């Protein structure tokens, strides 16, 4: 429909995870996460969070995952398994299908799913709050505090990234 | 289970190189024509 | 000569002209000779619903002014 | 635990100001400057009581004084207003920057006429 | 909605005109990992425009410039210890 | 490595745990755990040998996965209380989630198969860092949230460490493997007492830390990684083997050595908590540790072992490294039992 | 040149923000009545729908406090048709 | 001195991009400190009413706060007007 | 509680199962570990944006910039076992049997 | 903190964002700021074990604001018993329900 | 309503992309002293039609080593991306007024590299695979400078709203304020768009065709048109960024004339720049980027963040 669009996207998000959790060929597994990464931003986008969502596209989907499949490109064997290949991969995929079907069926009929966390099965929209945000975006004005309140965060995350640059050379140096 | 190496150095395996011998020449105007070249390289270094 | 590339250039200017006038004129047609009221923050949004709900015809673009109140 | 008290629909019925956004924003400066005390009373009540149902009466006066403000300007140069708020409407962001001459037209009644 | 409609229409147009064209007729790793670390460090200062309008921008000045010198510092250590001069 | 570049990697991880013990915010605790992992990997691969490459991979995958499991434990607690501060957890499954997540970072229960392999691959100098400093960071969080801990959840983790540490230690040959299993067995002792009173948890940590440095740096001086290789050191350096024996007895736990420091108070502490069957099993199964301590003690100094002719050449040259803090570490791990009432300082 | 122009834009924004400050009294008063008027229409409908159900105190308080909690949209719109729900919740987000 | 000047000259001889980068980065770190408009930037930054000026309960004894918005009492951004 | 969160919560669980179970390739395991922090990112943003916890918007950006540091380390280790063993299959990584 | 250098040095590194009722950019509320103010202000100087007992009512409300479990569960009873009345024709919607 | 605007945007974009092949062969020739396509069609007005029709009537070859699943998603992933990237362009009043449009444009620009990456894997040839491998690594290395240039430029502009570009750039072109970054930006456009001195893949002899090594007529239409499609826009993005025009609300015609002429002139320089320079060797790309372009961009971002603070010139995001 359109009311369940976040639910619809969330459903594609779960099945997208089964795509790469089943551990298919690394390129194909990356693609299964690429769509999973794509829809997940839309879930965030529907809740607001434009900037936080946009990063999932930019620095993760077009970022971390680009060099991810890039490594799989020059590595890996000469015979990449096609999604069907090993019967376990398709067995894992159908296995992921039966988990999301049983809960969703249970979610939309009895609405009293208690698996681990007790969760009531209503539409996505019955959780949004109310109120006007004035002239400032809540997400934009929050992470803009990186340089006004994010004092100890910047000092530590910056320092580790510099150590991140030095650790990667030291491991890749080859002594 | 064999005892671990005393120097802790496990024995190297054989070569794992990917020095593909590119066949330049009779497909690329880059070779100006009939200039079949046989040469190996470390991905980029001939 | 050199101007033989001009008709190749001119047709492009006609093609790129279409998006500029369309998305402007369509805005004028869908807003009633106006532009689409941008909503970059919450205030610009509930302002429209304020105007959309008062119009009675459920359109934000149609505006009722001093002739409406007494 | 217990019933949540909600004001009845009878006193809730209040004359709602039937004007658009452009007319409100065009005269917002003068509207805020002149009829402001009832707004401040309601504004303080909303932040102090923290309960909307306590200050609903002051909300009526906020509208009520708004009609008085719009009534006085209606008797005054309404035609310059129609010119002023129409050009303000023709702005996507309702920027006051574009409308200057018509803004001056409105400003030069209220300084002496009103 | 409009955003979804726009992207959906683009996919169909690409799909439609693809179909008519089908039925009718360590160095390599290092450049990847160095980009990854720089790109992640880049995402830190993306919120800079709105952050430039904070009410204590003096502290912003010390720390927004902090990340930028670390960007230089990470490259500087990379450059001096070979690094960007990739294996050849 | 370049001495200045190995220095910062050594003490970026020093700071990574330092953040954990001082952070009052849940995210910051994960931050210190991240720098803990990010600086641990290069040190494990200082020598660049396939054992180290395997050891780093096994260590990284285990610690990274535990870190990820820790995050959703943080998120669930946030999802149910909206509190980022470190206090008692406000939801059961979140409490159950991090206990296992923090356990895998430390490694006591079946999440312990990485501990032997990783230290076996990596060098002895990096072994002490992994087995001593890399245990304060997970333990600091556990001591912090001990109030909300699930008593059943932790204690079964505690025995499964000491029973596994006790049992498998008999069959181990490589000294690093034996040291790792004793570390697992020692890890169980303070984790068991953690729900009751964290003072003994810290007390067991400090003593165990002191004993392990005395063990590792002496082995570094011996330059030996196998029992037979350690056996030869009787002739060249008889004094070291004699000190090897006293710390083995100490770290065995026999009185009046400092190994009776943690157990006795731990035995006493749980006995005040009406848990009396629990201490007896741990004290009795602690003898499994003592057996391969005895096995090492027999082959090191108590009975001399055959040597080689070439090691007459070894006598002709003196040692070079000054093995800093070795003298004070040994004495602080053997004859500190009469200073038992000093445990009141920790609380 | 850009320094002078940017300073003018800041002058324009604070002028625009000032216009918002004047307009928010009426808007807050308008939304104040609207949000609780809709809540009452829920309450009157609530009485007619669960009069038959055995155990239900009409208008039962959700929170233990007697202080006015901000009413989330779920109880506000709720009963409204899916058109009203769709346009009001994901309205800002999908407006473009 | 002489070697330092020669060091810069040969730096500009073969490596002109980096000396341009270091010079610009070198400046860009120290004028914001001794800038005379930095305080102005803060002043106009706080002089942007994102949040409503919530009124205060008039209990007397406070003359600085204006009784009327147009009243002379209270802060003014006349400085922002000409600059 | 909204089904979108349970959709995310299983998304961790199915990602968790894939990371633990293993099939052949460490690339897939590294991929599975990324779905871990991914599903954590949407879950973090979803709660934080819903509750208007303004300062807490810190954590989503901070979360993945440090999770990506795992990729910087995890990807590097793979190529080394790829350089020495050949294929990065987990079965190859068995030298530390003792 | 295990080593509360935060308190000794008197300088803030992490407690700024620890709670949503703390200082916020441009003074915007954290949705449930009102409730968690009551709970925290109930719990100060009381101790962890005590506060979970006496300040339970405040915590239950604050969770209901934050978690919002039962409020929409009751709203579920509103809708489920609604469509289980219209489907047999026992209920008719007034015209303010639609427009 | 909305849909008629969608075709009114993408369709003229697509038809302009087909014609750009003509000028590529013509204005180069008129500089190369050649004549360019002239015989077919009056003044070569019909050559792109002849070009496009055989590509949609020639045999579409699927090499046996190519995965058909990967062989078909990639051309769609490329062409569609170029078209949906046009939706936030501020043509008087943009079709999509995404307040994060600058990030929106950049985000799917990174999504473009999956088009080449998958095609290089799909083709599955030794020479083809390395050709794409050392092609993607180029594009990703050029995005870091791309983001930094963007970040500095809109810092003086204001928020990331693409419509705000025309407001900040009211009296003076933004290039007069960031000309050291303009050429920094322009060369970056020359590299992501895969054009000489970064043609690399699509180089007629550099990689014979690079991403089109085994990839011929049929599906190849959506893989040699997409690169040319990004050319018109990424120059147009430069036109909005540094060469912004004036927009009268009562006559949006002026800004349509000005912007289209400005972006068309930039594309002429883009076609000018292929016919005047050699091709960078792979090492020279990184040497130019990481060691000269990357440090300079960082320094300029150092300068452009302090300057608004230096002169109290912070821009209003709203
Ligand atoms: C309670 C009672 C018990 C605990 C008492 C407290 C002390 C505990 C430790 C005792 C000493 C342990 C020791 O060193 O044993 C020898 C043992 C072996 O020494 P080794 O034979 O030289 O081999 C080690 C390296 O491979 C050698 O590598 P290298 O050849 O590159 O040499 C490196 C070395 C030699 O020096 C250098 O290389 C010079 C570096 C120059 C640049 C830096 C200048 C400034 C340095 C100081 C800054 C302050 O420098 C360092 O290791 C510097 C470390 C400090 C960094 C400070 C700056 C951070 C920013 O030490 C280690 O393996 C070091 C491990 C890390 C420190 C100890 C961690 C275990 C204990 C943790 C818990 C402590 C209790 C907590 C409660
Ligand atoms: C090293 C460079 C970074 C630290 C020094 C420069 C930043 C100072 C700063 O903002 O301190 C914030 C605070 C002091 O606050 P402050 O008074 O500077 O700013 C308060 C701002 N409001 C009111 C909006 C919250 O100090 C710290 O957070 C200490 C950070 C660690 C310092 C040591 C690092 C080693
Ligand atoms: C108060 C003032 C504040 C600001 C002051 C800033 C400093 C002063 C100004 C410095 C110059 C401007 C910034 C740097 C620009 C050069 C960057 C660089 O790396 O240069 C050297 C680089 C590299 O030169 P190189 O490789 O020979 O040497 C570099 C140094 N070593 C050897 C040590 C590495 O040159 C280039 O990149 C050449 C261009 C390559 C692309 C080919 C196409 C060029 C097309 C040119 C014509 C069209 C231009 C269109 C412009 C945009 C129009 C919209
Ligand atoms: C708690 C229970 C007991 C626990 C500990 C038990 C320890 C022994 C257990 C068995 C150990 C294994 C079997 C024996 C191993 C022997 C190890 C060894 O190295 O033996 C040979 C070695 C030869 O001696 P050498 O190193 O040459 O030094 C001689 C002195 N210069 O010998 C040595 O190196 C030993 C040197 C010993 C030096 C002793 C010095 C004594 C000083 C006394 C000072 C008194 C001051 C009094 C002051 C009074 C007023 C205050
Ligand atoms: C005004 C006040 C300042 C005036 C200028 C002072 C600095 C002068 C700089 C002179 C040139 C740089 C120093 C130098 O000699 O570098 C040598 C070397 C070059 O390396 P390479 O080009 O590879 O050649 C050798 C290998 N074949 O260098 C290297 O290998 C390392 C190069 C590192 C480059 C880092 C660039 C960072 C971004 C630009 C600077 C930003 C601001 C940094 C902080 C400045 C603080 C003052």
């Amino acid at each position: 429909m359109t009311m369940y669009i976040a639910f619809i996207l969330s459903t594609i998000f779960v099945i997208g995870f089964v795509g790469f959790s089943s551990k298919p060929s690394p390129i194909y597994g990356g693609l299964g996460l690429i769509v999973s990464g794509g829809v997940g931003c839309g879930i965030v986008l529907n809740f607001g969070g434009s900037f936080l969502g946009l990063m999932v596209f930019l620095i993760y989907l077009g970022g971390m995952l680009v060099v991810f499949g890039y490594t799989t490109a020059m590595a890996t064997e000469m015979y990449p398994e096609v999604w069907v290949s090993n019967k376990t991969v398709f067995g894992a995929f159908v296995s992921g299908l039966m988990m999301e079907f049983c809960m969703v069926y249970y979610a939309l009929k009895e609405e009293e799913v208690e698996i681990i966390f007790k969760f009531n099965g209503l539409g996505d929209w019955v959780i949004y709050d109310t109120g006007d945000s004035g002239f400032f975006s809540e997400e934009a004005m929050g992470i803009a505090a990186l340089y006004s309140y994010g004092t100890w965060l910047v000092i530590v995350t910056g320092w580790s990234l510099l150590i991140g640059v030095v650790v990667i050379m030291e491991i890749t140096r080859g002594n | 289970w064999k005892p671990p190496p005393w120097n802790d150095v496990d024995p190297p395996k054989d070569t794992l190189v990917s020095n593909l011998t590119l066949n330049f020449g009779p497909q690329h105007p880059a070779a100006h024509g009939v200039l079949r070249l046989v040469m190996e390289l470390s991905g980029e270094m001939v | 000569m050199w101007f033989e590339i001009l008709p190749g250039i001119a047709v492009m200017a006609a093609c790129l002209f279409i998006p500029g006038m369309a998305t402007a004129h369509i805005h004028k047609f869908t807003n009633g000779g106006k532009e689409k009221r941008v909503a970059h923050f919450s205030y610009q949004w509930n302002l429209m619903e304020r105007d959309r709900c008062i119009s009675g015809v459920n359109r934000y673009h149609v505006t009722k002014g001093l002739e409406n109140i007494d | 635990p217990g019933i949540v008290e909600l004001p009845t629909l009878e006193d809730l019925k209040v004359q709602e100001v039937k004007v658009s956004s452009s007319v409100l924003k065009a005269a917002a400066h003068h509207y805020g400057a002149q009829c402001d005390k009832p707004n401040k009373e309601f504004m303080l009540c909303r932040w102090e009581e923290k309960d909307p149902r306590r200050c609903l009466e002051e909300g009526k006066l906020v509208n009520q004084c708004a009609l008085d403000f719009f009534r006085q300007i209606k008797r005054h140069c309404a035609e310059p207003f129609t010119e002023y708020w129409t050009c303000i409407d023709y702005s996507g962001l309702q920027l006051f920057r574009h409308c200057r001459k018509q803004q001056a037209k409105f400003d030069e009644c209220v300084l002496d006429k009103l | 909605m409009n955003i979804m409609l726009t992207l959906l229409t683009n996919v169909t147009l690409a799909s439609l005109l693809v179909l008519i064209a089908f039925w009718l007729p360590m160095k390599f790793f290092l450049v990847a990992i160095t980009f990854l670390l720089f790109d992640l460090e880049i995402a830190l200062l993306l919120p800079l425009p709105w952050a430039s309008q904070t009410n204590n921008l003096k502290t912003m000045l010390t720390m927004a410039l902090f990340l930028l010198i670390l960007l230089a510092a990470s490259l500087a250590y990379e450059w001096t210890q070979k690094g960007l001069e990739w294996a050849e | 490595m370049n001495p200045i570049i190995y220095t910062t990697l050594i003490m970026t991880v020093m700071s990574g745990t330092m953040l954990v013990m001082i952070s009052s915010h849940w995210l910051l605790i994960w931050i210190g755990f991240e720098m803990n992992l990010l600086a641990m990997i290069p040190v494990l691969m200082k020598n660049f040998n396939p054992r180290a490459t395997e050891a780093a991979t096994k260590y990284f995958l285990t610690q990274a996965t535990a870190s990820m499991m820790l995050m959703m434990a943080i998120i669930i607690n946030l999802l149910y209380s909206g509190q980022w501060t470190i206090t008692k957890m406000f939801n059961p499954v979140a409490m159950t989630m991090m206990t296992m997540a923090l356990a895998m970072k430390l490694g006591l229960s079946p999440f312990h198969f990485w501990v032997p392999e990783v230290t076996q691959g990596i060098s002895l100098q990096a072994g002490l860092l992994l087995l001593t400093w890399q245990k304060l960071a997970p333990l600091s969080v556990l001591c912090q949230i001990s109030q909300s801990i699930n008593p059943n959840l932790m204690l079964t983790m505690a025995m499964l460490s000491i029973l596994i540490g006790g049992w498998g230690g008999l069959n181990q040959t490589q000294l690093r493997k034996i040291m790792a299993y004793s570390s697992i067995a020692h890890m169980g002792w303070m984790t068991a007492v953690l729900p009751y009173n964290t003072t003994m948890t810290i007390l067991n940590l400090l003593i165990y830390i002191t004993m392990t440095l005395a063990m590792f740096m002496l082995l570094i001086h011996s330059s030996a990684t196998t029992t037979l290789s350690l056996s030869h050191t009787w002739n060249k350096m008889p004094v070291i083997t004699s000190l090897m024996m006293v710390t083995l007895l100490s770290m065995g736990g026999l009185p009046p050595l400092s190994g009776f420091m943690p157990k006795w108070m731990i035995i006493q502490e749980m006995t005040k908590n009406e848990s009396i069957i629990m201490p007896t099993l741990m004290a009795m199964t602690a003898l499994l540790n003592l057996y391969f301590y005895m096995r090492l003690a027999y082959s090191s100094s108590l009975t001399m072992f055959p040597s080689t002719n070439n090691m007459k050449m070894k006598w002709q040259f003196e040692h070079t490294k000054q093995m800093k803090l070795l003298p004070t570490m040994i004495v602080l791990s053997t004859l500190v039992l009469p200073m038992t009432p000093a445990l009141s300082s920790l609380n | 040149s850009m320094m002078k122009w940017n300073r003018e834009r800041r002058r324009l924004q604070i002028e625009d923000f000032e216009a918002r400050i004047a307009l928010m009294p009426l808007f807050q008063a308008e939304k104040d009545r609207r949000v609780l008027q809709m809540l009452r229409e829920n309450l009157e409908e609530e009485a007619i729908i669960m009069k038959d159900v055995p155990d239900w105190k009409v208008g039962e308080s959700v929170f233990h406090t007697t202080r006015w909690v901000t009413p989330m949209m779920g109880e506000l719109y709720g009963l409204r048709t899916n058109e009203e729900i769709l346009s009001a919740t994901y309205g800002f987000i999908w407006y473009t | 001195a002489g070697r330092i000047a020669s060091f810069l000259k040969n730096a500009w001889a073969k490596e002109p991009v980096l000396v341009a980068s270091f010079a610009i980065g070198g400046l860009a770190i120290i004028l914001p400190s001794l800038s005379p408009y930095t305080n102005y930037a803060i002043r106009i930054n706080r002089a942007t009413p994102y949040n409503y000026p919530v009124p205060l309960r008039d209990d007397g004894n406070m003359p600085d706060v204006p009784s009327h918005p147009q009243d002379p009492q209270g802060p003014s951004l006349e400085w922002l007007k000409n600059l | 509680m909204p089904l979108v969160y349970m959709n995310i919560i299983m998304a961790f669980a199915i990602a968790l199962a894939g990371l633990l179970m293993y099939r052949s390739h460490l690339m897939s395991s590294l991929l599975c570990l990324e779905g871990m922090m991914l599903s954590l990112f949407i879950m973090s943003t979803l709660i934080i944006l819903n509750t208007h916890f303004t300062l807490a918007n810190m954590m989503p950006i901070i979360l993945l910039v440090f999770a990506a540091c795992e990729a910087a380390l995890g990807l590097s280790l793979l190529v080394m076992v790829s350089n020495t063993y050949g294929t990065d299959y987990v079965q190859n990584l068995n030298l530390l049997q003792c | 903190p295990f080593f509360d250098v935060q308190k000794r040095l008197g300088l803030d590194l992490d407690r700024w964002m620890t709670i949503q009722s703390a200082e916020q950019p441009h003074k915007i509320p954290g949705r449930c700021h009102a409730f968690e103010k009551e709970w925290i202000e109930c719990a100060h100087g009381i101790g962890g074990i005590r506060a979970e007992k006496e300040c339970k009512i405040e915590f239950d409300d604050f969770v209901e604001c934050l978690l919002r479990q039962k409020t929409m569960k009751r709203l579920s009873a509103i809708k489920r018993q609604r469509d289980k009345l219209i489907k047999e024709g026992k209920y008719t919607p007034p015209p303010h329900h639609l427009g | 309503m909305f849909m008629i605007n969608i075709l009114s945007l993408i369709i003229p974009i697509l038809l302009a992309v087909a014609f750009l092949t003509l000028v590529e062969r013509k204005v180069l020739g008129y500089m190369q002293l050649r004549k360019g396509p002239n015989v077919v069609g009056p003044y070569g007005l019909l050559q792109p039609i002849a070009d496009a029709l055989k590509l949609v009537t020639k045999e579409p070859l699927r090499p046996g080593t190519s995965s058909i699943s990967m062989f078909i998603i990639a051309p769609i992933l490329g062409l569609s991306l170029a078209l949906t990237m046009w939706v936030p362009l501020p043509m008087p009043y943009p079709l999509i007024n995404m307040n994060l449009g600058v990030l929106f444009m950049l985000a799917m620009s990174s999504l473009a590299v999956y088009s080449i990456l998958w095609s290089g894997w799909a083709s599955n040839s030794k020479y083809a695979l390395i050709g794409a491998l050392r092609a993607v690594a180029q594009t990703i290395s050029y995005e870091v400078t791309l983001a930094i240039i963007l970040l500095s430029v809109l810092l003086m502009n204001g928020s990331y709203t693409l419509s705000t570009l025309i407001t900040t750039q009211e009296h003076i072109w933004m290039i007069f304020t960031s000309w050291p970054l303009a050429m920094m930006w322009f060369i970056s456009t020359l590299a992501e768009t895969n054009r000489a001195p970064f043609d690399l893949t699509e180089g007629e002899s550099e990689l014979v065709s690079g991403f089109n090594v085994e990839y011929a007529a049929g599906p190849f239409a959506m893989f040699f048109m997409a690169e040319y499609a990004n050319i018109i826009m990424m120059n147009a993005f430069t036109a909005i960024l540094f060469l912004g025009a004036s927009h009268d609300p009562h006559t949006p015609e002026l800004y349509t004339i000005n912007f289209v002429l400005k972006t068309l002139a930039l594309t002429i320089t883009f076609l000018w720049i292929r016919a005047s320079y050699p091709r960078f060797r792979y090492d020279q790309l990184m040497h130019l980027l990481w060691k000269s372009f990357l440090p300079l961009t960082l320094a300029l971002c150092m300068w452009h963040i302090s300057l608004p603070i230096m002169t109290a010139s912070i821009p209003p995001q709203s």
